[PDB]
């Protein structure tokens, strides 16, 4: 009968596959492509030319992270596609390999990033519609769906239509907030922050500090150490000195297996257990021209949207993505909220003469277990429901008009 | 039917007589300088639209103005599967309009590609080299074309051989 | 990939993760799944009526009356045998294991499970190769819409078992580029000298088709496979079985790749042409 | 061919100090720069830098040592060298649209700029408010006025334009100067009256040129053709279509001879005869200027082009 | 909606010339009537076609001697009728105006070309 | 945003040229009168140091700023030297033999931050100013050498010479000059 | 089992025949069919060493070189191994993109006395026998057709190329079944008219006209009315 | 100055370097045959000048990009600029020692045997640096210490089955020589625990010897002053 539409969540890090009306996606696959890299015997005069049937020669996900004879690339940077060769590519493999869905009969709900520039909508819709023969396509908001999935699945009589959600993929970290359903878009903020500058630090740091790890795995273990060591710091001088005078606790070891020759080999964890995610908060470590903390922009963006709804955004800030998963970042980002509003009313009572104390305001910081993929839950969700089919562009829509009907955006 | 050679050449003599831009800001708008070509809003500024071409299909269009050309130019789509492999050739050249600074983002009606070329670019690029770039894409697009159809072809067979040697 | 795989992977990998917590006992966690496949096939996989230490899948294809008539149950029935259940509600067949008697060779359970699909089309061959294999000529013909504008006619001949895929192309470019591949089918022997005679007819059925009423139309393409006792034989059956019923996807696969493959050429052209105007600068 | 590249970007005019010791260039951009030539190579002493966007035209008159100059911003500044800087003097030249030409009065009395906005301002000094005033020709200029050249009695002007027609005007303000003698052009010459209409109907006319006794009028237009008005045939006007690219400026030499040049990048010489009033091709790129000598007997004369730098003739 | 608001706003001696053979003197006889006054479109499309009979029927070595036989004015004419016939194209006759094209060319220069492009009365 | 800035400007601490002469708690012989509270601005720059250069900006409040990140300059040229010892022992005799070479002093070319602090007009300013910095360097070495040495083995531990590579804003006390 | 030495023995030979002499007839006992079939194996699947790639293009070279010196297509070493070999997939390919641009490869010297354009030579030596004509498959000869008709029109009077891809229509419309599909005639007879029109006079001129004159004489349907 | 700037403007970009999409080894390759070029066939003083610019900057950050480098291709031309730049100064010496290099060799020595011609050159540029005697770091002796120089031991005793050209012993020598040659004492020095805990060493002995019955100094490879 009638099948469902298809969710296809195009991360940085991570793409998410799979059908709607599941509780989860049917495949977590890196973001990566293989191709066969011989041609570079020929290819050092130019780029690769393909002939033949080698363009299919390819793998992606799991099947592609180390082979042994095919160069991984990876296409996705800072959420925007930046080569679509590759891209329609991975396209093609996604679509026909893992979920094994014909096109022609299935909608496509397809994910997109806040900042991603027209140009590259008009190319994402011309490939769904026209190199493949989606029947319909819907490109997505990241953040509304982010929220959706906390609504649905939170507590009911707790199911506020108004939040301020983060999300921190593995390129960029957005700053959405949403009153009544509506997202405030002229009051977006963007952190040039996420995952990849949290795994470079520690991989930078590691490299300083900690000569011992084989180039190959350098990445590797940077991952590991980011994703299973470190947490988010109370404090950084006084963290520095606690890891000086009590470093026998604080110290861990970490133990790697060699790609090639399997030995294995050890490293001191350090510094970079609490360096790392403290460039959330200190953006100026690893991005030159970027140096208001997290907790400094979320309030800017709260403190921009109207006056009546600055007092639900607090109570209902949402974390999404899987860079907010380190362990008390949200403690963390509430007390640094929490004494920059608390002290903004406290300068209204001097300027009024404590003739009124204002009622505080209750920021509140949540955290949900679909955060891996809350995106995509919240797609799955929306692809379900009988409007999805009535909100999509309708192929006969991109034969009436080109690619400019998905120029429009959010903003 | 008329041989390549000529038909390059008239086009060269006109296109080299039509490139005599001058800069030009415009009488309708405060102090907008913009391409009379394109914008059309006073029509003594404009000079009278030439073509050449060498058959029934094959034509170029000059529209001359006191501050900017465009050049309009379509190519013989002699198959059903040439008419698919051009569009293409064209979008994704078109595509890129901002490297190829004196193209067009989008066709005019009833061409296959069209140049803008402003007073600025004869004076910040080779004024004779634009010409050669016209020309020397005049020249390649049909073995560029005649390419594209012998490499699907060449990849239609061995698909096909790849399934049926397994039975 | 130049060939479709046969075997689904939603399948083949909550299945063999299911029977690994099995094999370590842990913990019977709860499924419940849907997802589609080629052909408008709709599985299920679920616990039935709760049961979190029983799994059933389940297969809802919409021609499955009208396939029934040529086996496609007592096959069913041989190749899953205990693992056959009663369907489940708006499912034509459904396939129970538990994790509780599951055997040690739980590779071949699994593998055997992913070919759902296949196990269902397979009757239809098999019922018609032995038809040939065996000489009988009279039967009739079967008629297998395995989408609902696009037709399989299976037919048994003393010397030939023939299968016509008509077949519907959506847009121009794929009319014109699919065109091309048949070409190359139908010369395709020229490398391949024991490969089936692939026919193709365009607009109009093919003249022996010519007694149903099989549709007209620029969109419209019939496919005719031939195959010989070489390919219908028992030996080959299997693996000829495997192929035949993917070919229409195949063939609509590598449409749209091609289309890719013409994009990335046409990238690497373009910039050799502004590799020309860069030195008008 | 003495040259000298100030720029790779077009030297969108030029104009000369009294002695050629200096030369004043817009380097493509909304200031003005003069150059004083420190021996054999020229070194920037100045940039006047006062207006908001491209100056296109500039006149730096020779007795008054005043420099004037106009741009796409409809701006113009009169300068005046206060001790040793240029300071400008406001000019209410009141038009809606660029201006695009400026040349001083041979008297350096007045001014006059033509524009966009279909008219020409003729401008002069109104010493209460330390301000240039203008009054505005206008009646039968259909299209903007690309070039300027005045009538050594400094009241008969003619102007050229892209509704095709070169023009004589007479600009006669009353406040500042006394009536002029009659010319051949005519007797009567009150402010803006009509003298001459071109026979012209297709190119922009883009230069225009008196004779040094003001008897003679060429022009050269988008036609890659020459024309010279003589006022003793009674305004009767030769013609020369040419074989080259348009030409884009002209300025008389003697009585009987032009120099021209235009989009082909070199000069163009063109002489003329009173007897049969017909222009020859004595043959061989922005603006041409004289050097030395006048446009009575020039000895070198110089140019410069969108193609960038100058370049002195003999 | 304040936004959207618009506001503000000779045939009888041609063939007769052509059939006595005259061709360089039937060039000229076309050339006599150019219609450049003329308000009527039709005469601008009879006049054109006219011409391009002799054009299309004087032979292709001769084409040297007719060009050459004409003064400036009368370049400046042909040239105006060669770019008109490109605008109707046809199986041979693109193939000889590309040929009368440069052999004008090569009497009237780029000059003679630019004269085509300005002229502001269309015939 | 905000790396760590010097707490101790008391009202009553007198200038050169612009930088703060803050009591020190040094045996070295020096100008600056004897401090005598537990913390000290040669220990706000070892104790700030880990943290403070990891931070890319930052903004002068006053003299003492000037002050305490010459120190931090300095610390980050000791590190190069203590690295090579072998032994406390020799990192010790080391470190007072670095600190006592002339380093340029406020617009003495190679300087560093020629943009930012004035040259001493006058031999009152100069020698003096001359004999307060190099008692802090004096003492701040020896503040290193007693901490960065592991006391298990006089190994100079991994964890204070991995700063080495990470100069304080790139700003090099050795000066770009050399 | 040296690839580096078998690449440049392949690349020697191109070099050593490009001026197209004749050779001692004892060469033939090696130079001969068998190793004009050993060359199209190389270039149908090469070689397990070949990493680069490299040997298709230079035995592609090398056939076009070997072949340069022979009179006829009925007794040539070269055709008879193309007759007997199996199947020329890739062979009859890689020959049409040389074809497409129209360069000659065997021209890698600049020696003045220069032969025939090698590649029209070898087509117009495939196209001499009905045996080897079937060389191609369908849509290659298509795509032959469409290529040198576009190559015909083109080339202005008096080129010597344009007499050489007159010459290989004649050989393809007299050998393959062409009248039987007729893939481009339209096109066809409106060039072949205007060349017979031609008014040039230059020897070369001359000559196309009268290849033009025999190949209309044998085929009337060239040169008819168009339709 | 272009290919200090351009190799800088490489190694920092962040995301290139370990997401990688760009294909990027031909043009790093030809700037770094470029680059070692003009180390070698212009004037050593404006060679030196640049290297010595802003406290070593270029060179500290190529260091940087070889130990982030990985393409054994790119890495190996990388050691011959190191080689070329070791050359001309003992100041860049010193530099190179105190950096990170000399760990990333010992480090690649160790793990990746196969590369024979990296091997060879790793030895060579290795012993190179240390030729001056320079004080290291202590925490340069965590890897270069007693694992390694048994490490060398075992080759120059044992060799490996890939060395056929037997430099990888007389390497190993120079280079066990070059790096006691900085050693101070004698009881801890971590080579002589090698020597001791290694079983029967015998070759490395009886080479040693014709070392001293010439009197030549393998290590005094530069004409660096302070002998
Ligand atoms: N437990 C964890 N703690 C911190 N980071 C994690 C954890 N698990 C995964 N990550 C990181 O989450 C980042 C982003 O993953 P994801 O949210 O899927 O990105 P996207 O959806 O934008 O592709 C990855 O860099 C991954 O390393």
């Amino acid at each position: 009968g009638r099948l469902p539409a298809c969710v296809v969540d195009c991360g940085t890090g991570y793409t998410k596959l799979g059908y709607a009306g599941n509780t989860e996606p049917q495949f977590i696959i890196p973001s990566c492509i293989a191709i066969k890299e011989s041609a570079k015997v020929g290819d050092q005069a130019q780029r690769r030319v393909m002939k033949g049937v080698d363009d299919l020669d390819f793998f992606i996900g799991d099947e592609a992270i180390e082979k042994p004879t095919y160069a991984t690339k990876w296409p996705i940077r800072h959420g925007i596609v930046e080569d679509w060769d590759l891209m329609e590519r991975f396209m093609e493999q996604v679509i026909f390999k893992y979920l094994r869905a014909e096109p022609e009969d299935h909608y496509f709900l397809l994910t997109e990033p806040p900042l991603n520039t027209p140009e590259n909508r008009e190319y994402t819709a011309e490939i769904m519609f026209e190199s493949f023969n989606v029947p319909g396509l819907y490109i997505a908001v990241q953040a509304v769906l982010a929220l959706a999935a906390s609504w649905t699945s939170r507590q009911v009589g707790e199911r506020t239509l108004t939040g301020t959600v983060i999300d921190s993929g593995d390129g960029v970290t957005h700053v959405i907030p949403v009153a009544e359903g509506y997202v405030i878009g002229s009051c977006i903020k963007h952190i040039p922050i996420a995952g990849r500058d949290i795994t470079y630090f520690i991989q930078q740091l590691l490299r300083d500090r900690e000569v011992g790890i084989p180039p190959e795995q350098s990445l590797e273990t940077a991952k590991a150490v980011k994703e299973r060591y470190s947490y988010v710091c109370p404090d950084l001088v006084k963290e520095f000195n606690k890891y000086d005078t009590d470093g026998s606790k604080w110290i861990k070891q970490y133990t790697g297996i060699n790609a090639i020759s399997k030995k294995e080999f050890s490293i001191d964890v350090g510094y970079e257990r609490f360096l790392g995610p403290e460039i959330f908060f200190h953006p100026e470590f690893a991005n030159p021209d970027f140096t208001q903390p997290i907790s400094e922009v979320v309030d800017e963006v709260i403190q921009n949207c109207p006056i009546d709804v600055r007092r639900p955004l607090y109570k209902n800030i949402v974390l999404s993505g899987g860079s907010t998963m380190f362990r008390d970042f949200g403690r963390r980002l509430q007390r640094d909220l929490k004494r920059t509003v608390d002290a903004r009313l406290k300068l209204s009572e001097e300027l009024s003469g404590g003739r009124l104390k204002p009622k505080p305001i209750d920021v509140q910081v949540i955290t949900h277990h679909m955060q891996r993929y809350a995106v995509w839950f919240g797609g799955s969700m929306l692809a379900s429901t009988p409007e999805f089919y009535q909100v999509c562009h309708t192929k006969k829509d991109y034969e009436e008009i080109g690619p400019s009907i998905c120029r429009h955006n959010p903003v | 039917t008329a041989t390549l050679r000529p038909y390059l050449s008239a086009v060269r003599a006109t296109l080299q007589a039509a490139l005599c831009l001058e800069n030009f800001s415009s009488q309708v708008v405060e102090r907008h300088n913009k391409p009379e070509v394109e914008v059309r809003s006073s029509k003594e500024l404009l000079l009278q639209p030439v073509t050449i071409s060498r058959n029934e299909k094959e034509k170029v269009l000059i529209e001359g103005s006191i501050n900017s050309v465009r050049v309009s130019i379509a190519v013989k789509q002699a198959d059903e599967i040439e008419k698919i492999l051009c569009h293409k050739f064209m979008r994704f050249m078109m595509m890129r309009a901002e490297n190829f600074f004196i193209l067009r983002r989008k066709p005019v009606e009833g061409y296959d590609i069209s140049f803008l070329i402003t007073n600025f670019h004869t004076e910040q690029m080779y004024k004779h080299k634009l010409v050669d770039f016209v020309i020397h894409f005049m020249e390649e697009i049909d073995k560029e074309i005649s390419e594209m159809k012998l490499s699907v072809n060449a990849r239609a067979r061995i698909v096909a051989e790849e399934f049926l040697k397994n039975f | 990939m130049i060939l479709l795989e046969v075997n689904n992977r939603i399948i083949e990998e909550t299945l063999a993760l299911k029977f690994e917590n099995a094999a370590a006992g842990n913990k019977p966690e709860a499924v419940e799944v849907t997802f589609a496949d080629f052909d408008g096939v709709l599985y299920h996989i679920s616990n039935p009526n709760g049961d979190k230490t029983k799994v059933m899948v389940s297969i809802s294809l919409k021609f499955y009356k009208e396939l029934q008539a040529h086996g496609a149950d007592e096959l069913l029935k041989r190749v899953y045998g205990s693992y056959l259940v009663n369907p489940e509600s708006g499912y034509n067949v459904s396939l129970l294991y538990d994790l509780e008697n599951l055997p040690a060779s739980k590779d071949s359970i699994v593998h055997q499970a992913g070919m759902l699909k296949r196990n269902c089309f397979a009757s239809v061959f098999e019922k018609y190769f032995q038809f040939q294999e065996e000489g009988k000529e009279g039967e009739n013909r079967a008629v297998i819409h395995y989408r609902d504008d696009e037709t399989m006619y299976v037919e048994s001949k003393k010397d030939r078992v023939t299968v016509v895929f008509s077949t519907v192309f959506k847009d121009d470019d794929d009319v014109v580029i699919g065109k091309v591949f048949m070409q190359e089918f139908k010369e395709g022997r020229r490398a391949s000298h024991t490969a089936p005679q692939v026919l193709f007819s365009h607009r109009e059925p093919p003249l022996e088709l010519k007694d149903t009423d099989a549709a007209v139309g620029d969109n419209i393409g019939y496919i005719t496979f031939v195959l010989f006792p070489r390919h219908t034989n028992a030996s080959a059956r299997d693996n000829t079985i495997n192929l035949i019923h993917t070919f229409r996807d195949y063939l609509h696969y590598h449409i749209k790749c091609s289309k890719a493959y013409i994009h990335t050429r046409m990238r690497a052209k373009t910039s050799d042409f502004l590799k020309v105007l860069n030195r008008a600068r | 061919m003495a040259y000298h590249s100030f720029l790779v970007e077009p030297i969108s005019c030029h104009a000369w100090n009294k002695d050629r010791t200096q030369i004043a260039i817009c380097p493509n951009n909304h200031e003005v720069h003069i150059y004083e030539k420190s021996g054999n190579k020229w070194v920037q002493v100045h940039e006047l830098k006062e207006h908001n966007g491209q100056v296109t035209g500039i006149d730096w008159a020779p007795d008054s040592n005043r420099i004037v100059t106009c741009g796409t911003d409809r701006n113009a500044y009169v300068w005046t060298l206060k001790g040793r800087t240029w300071k400008p003097t406001l000019v209410i030249l009141r038009i809606n649209r660029a201006a695009r030409c400026v040349r001083w009065a041979p008297n350096e009395k007045k001014f006059a700029v033509g524009s966009g906005s279909r008219v020409i301002s003729i401008c002069y000094f109104e010493q209460e408010n330390d301000w240039w005033v203008c009054k505005h020709i206008k009646k039968p200029i259909r299209s903007t006025v690309l070039s300027l050249d005045w009538h050594p009695n400094s009241v008969l002007l003619a102007a050229g334009s892209c509704d095709f027609k070169c023009r004589i005007f007479s600009a006669y303000i009353k406040e500042v100067e006394e009536r002029p003698a009659p010319t051949p052009w005519g007797s009567k010459m009150p402010f803006g009256e009509l003298m001459f209409e071109s026979s012209s109907s297709c190119g922009w006319v883009h230069g225009v040129c008196f004779s040094a006794n003001g008897s003679r009028v060429a022009w050269v237009s988008h036609d890659s053709t020459v024309c010279l008005a003589d006022a003793d045939k009674k305004m009767a006007v030769a013609t020369l279509a040419s074989e080259t690219l348009p030409l884009l400026a002209v300025t008389f030499i003697t009585e009987s001879s032009l120099v021209a040049a235009g989009h082909d990048c070199f000069p163009v010489l063109f002489t003329y005869d009173s007897a049969a009033g017909k222009l020859s091709f004595g043959g061989r790129v922005s603006q041409i200027s004289v050097l030395s000598g006048g446009k009575a007997k020039c000895s070198q004369f110089c140019t410069t082009g969108m193609d960038g730098g100058m370049s002195i003739w003999d | 909606r304040f936004r959207k608001v618009d506001v503000g706003e000779d045939e009888g001696e041609v063939d007769s010339c052509l059939r006595q053979g005259n061709m360089t003197a039937a060039l000229q006889a076309a050339l006599k009537n150019p219609p450049i006054n003329t308000k009527s479109q039709a005469v601008k499309d009879r006049a054109g076609s006219i011409v391009l009979k002799v054009l299309i029927s004087f032979k292709a070595n001769d084409i040297e001697k007719a060009v050459q036989s004409l003064d400036k004015n009368g370049v400046d004419l042909l040239m105006k009728y060669i770019y008109k016939g490109f605008e109707s194209p046809s199986d041979n006759s693109s193939a000889v105006l590309l040929q009368w094209h440069e052999k004008a060319l090569a009497a009237g220069g780029v000059g003679s070309i630019v004269r085509v492009l300005t002229a502001r009365k269309t015939v | 945003m905000p790396a760590y800035h010097s707490s101790l400007m008391d009202p009553d601490t007198k200038l050169i040229g612009n930088m703060a002469l803050l009591p020190i708690r040094s045996q070295f012989k020096g100008p600056a009168p004897r401090e005598t509270k537990d913390t000290d601005i040669v220990d706000e720059a070892i104790y700030y140091f880990k943290a403070n250069v990891f931070f890319k900006n930052y903004e002068i409040k006053n003299e003492a700023d000037r002050t305490l990140i010459y120190i931090t300059l300095y610390i980050s040229e000791c590190l190069k030297k203590l690295q090579k010892c072998n032994s406390k022992s020799q990192g010790e005799k080391e470190m007072y033999t670095l600190g006592i070479t002339n380093f340029p002093i406020p617009g003495e070319p190679g300087f560093p931050l020629n943009a930012i602090y004035a040259k001493p007009a006058n031999k009152q300013e100069d020698e003096v100013m001359r004999a307060y910095l190099q008692q802090l360097r004096q003492e701040t070495g020896l503040r290193l050498c007693e901490k960065v040495f592991d006391p298990q083995n006089d190994k100079p531990s991994k964890w204070w010479t991995c700063f080495v590579k990470r100069q304080f804003m790139n700003k090099s006390l050795s000066g770009p000059g050399q | 089992q040296d690839h580096q030495k078998l690449c440049y023995s392949a690349l020697i030979l191109a070099m050593v025949f490009s001026m197209g002499e004749a050779v001692p007839y004892a060469h033939y006992e090696h130079l001969g069919t068998p190793f004009a079939q050993f060359l199209l194996n190389i270039v149908e699947d090469g070689l397990p060493l070949d990493t680069t790639e490299q040997l298709p293009d230079l035995c592609v070279n090398l056939l076009l070189a070997l072949n340069l010196h022979l009179p006829a297509a009925d007794q040539n070493v070269i055709m008879a191994a193309l007759s007997k070999h199996a199947n020329v997939k890739i062979f009859s390919e890689k020959l049409l993109l040389l074809l497409n641009r129209g360069d000659d490869p065997v021209r890698i010297f600049k020696h003045e006395p220069q032969p025939p354009h090698s590649v029209l030579k070898f087509l117009q030596d495939v196209f001499g026998s009905p045996a080897t004509a079937a060389i191609f498959y369908h849509t290659d000869m298509m795509a032959l057709i469409d290529i040198t008709v576009r190559h015909i029109a083109d080339l202005s009077p008096g080129d010597k190329l344009r007499m050489e891809y007159l010459s290989l229509m004649h050989a393809i419309v007299r050998t393959t079944p062409y009248l039987q599909h007729r893939h481009r005639l339209p096109d066809l007879q409106a060039i072949l008219r205007r060349i017979l029109n031609e008014e040039e006079t230059s020897p070369q001129c001359q000559m196309d006209r009268m290849i033009v004159r025999e190949m209309c004489k044998e085929f009337l349907v060239l040169g008819e009315a168009p339709s | 100055e272009v290919i200090f700037a351009d190799l800088a403007r490489r190694k920092d970009d962040a995301q290139q370097r370990s997401w990688a999409l760009y294909e990027d080894e031909g043009v790093i390759r030809c700037y770094l045959e470029e680059l070692l070029h003009i180390l070698t066939d212009a004037d050593p003083e404006v060679c030196k000048k640049m290297c010595k610019r802003n406290e070593f900057e270029s060179v500290l950050a190529l260091v940087a990009y070889y130990q982030m480098e990985h393409r054994a291709s790119l890495r190996l031309l990388l050691l011959k600029c190191f080689g070329a730049m070791c050359s001309l100064d003992a100041a860049i010496i010193s530099t190179l020692v105190s950096s990170v290099l000399p760990v990333e060799l010992a480090r690649d020595m160790q793990t990746d045997t196969q590369d024979h011609q990296k091997l060879c050159y790793s030895a060579l540029i290795l012993a190179m640096v240390f030729s001056m005697g320079e004080a290291v770091p202590y925490a340069h002796y965590e890897h270069l210490g007693t694992p390694f120089a048994q490490f060398l031991l075992n080759i120059v005793e044992d060799g490996l089955p890939l060395d056929t050209t037997e430099q990888l012993p007389d390497l190993c020598v120079n280079l066990l020589l070059a790096l006691n040659l900085h050693l101070p004492a004698a009881d801890q020095n971590v080579i002589m625990a090698a020597l001791s805990k290694h079983a029967n060493v015998k070759i490395f002995s009886e080479k040693l010897l014709l070392l001293l019955n010439r009197g030549d100094d393998p290590v005094r490879i530069f004409k660096h002053e302070p002998q």
